[PDB]
């Protein structure tokens, strides 16, 4: 795989992508 | 956090898992 | 707003848009 | 839950707004 | 909810968003 | 050019690409 | 109309064209 | 219009229900 | 990483995302 | 094909880094 | 249609608009 | 190559298809 700048609604697009059934949190206030 | 992380610096699909529950 | 008919990432895609800075979790079932 | 709700049937954005941190 | 800088494609998908059934007109010459 | 098989926010995204700064109007059925 | 058309059926980029300012 | 609403400067999800048909 | 059901341009995201800089090539069936 | 099995049915990452270049 | 920038996974989403069934390829690196 | 073509500086969609198989 890479490494790359995911940014916004591709950072979550993302996070759904590779966690799927588990689920994520999005939280950019840490 | 994830958007220091991820957007403002590169990541790996496998440090996005991090934030997976 | 209307009502929302939201599958897969575009369910993750609304919640971004509705949540911004706050972030949000996404907890699928199972 | 919601993200099954979202899909087989309907959501609001205020359902949804539920979901924010 | 919150505010944003919703630019292009993501703007476009947000008024789908916020919209829906009732349709929208994206004019950004004004 | 294919044709296309486009819905929800899909359609919105091809109508996006399609007129760029022309924009364009989304108006579903009812 | 085109909304539905390009959903329950299939529609060209030409036909997209149209719905452009 | 919008993009300098929304694009250039934030906007909320009720500012965007503006462009609603 | 969860399984994916990725259908239309989801699949594309899904190529660009794992493959970065390598791109990807996207062959449909026919 | 790929594209196909991701649709129809389901598709790993790992099966999705074979189209790399 | 229109001349506008496409980047990243906006650009590979463009493809798939434009090549559909016939594939493509997308690579960053020529 | 495309990014230079169109992320990079404009192209149109007829550009696009350049990148079709
Ligand atoms: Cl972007
Ligand atoms: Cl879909
Ligand atoms: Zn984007
Ligand atoms: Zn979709």
């Amino acid at each position: 795989f890479v490494n790359q700048h995911l940014c916004g609604s591709h950072l979550v697009e993302a996070l759904y992508l590779v966690c799927g059934e588990r689920g994520f949190f999005y939280t950019p206030k840490t | 956090g994830i958007v220091e992380q991820c957007c403002t610096s590169i990541c790996s699909l496998y440090q996005l898992e991090n934030y997976c529950n």
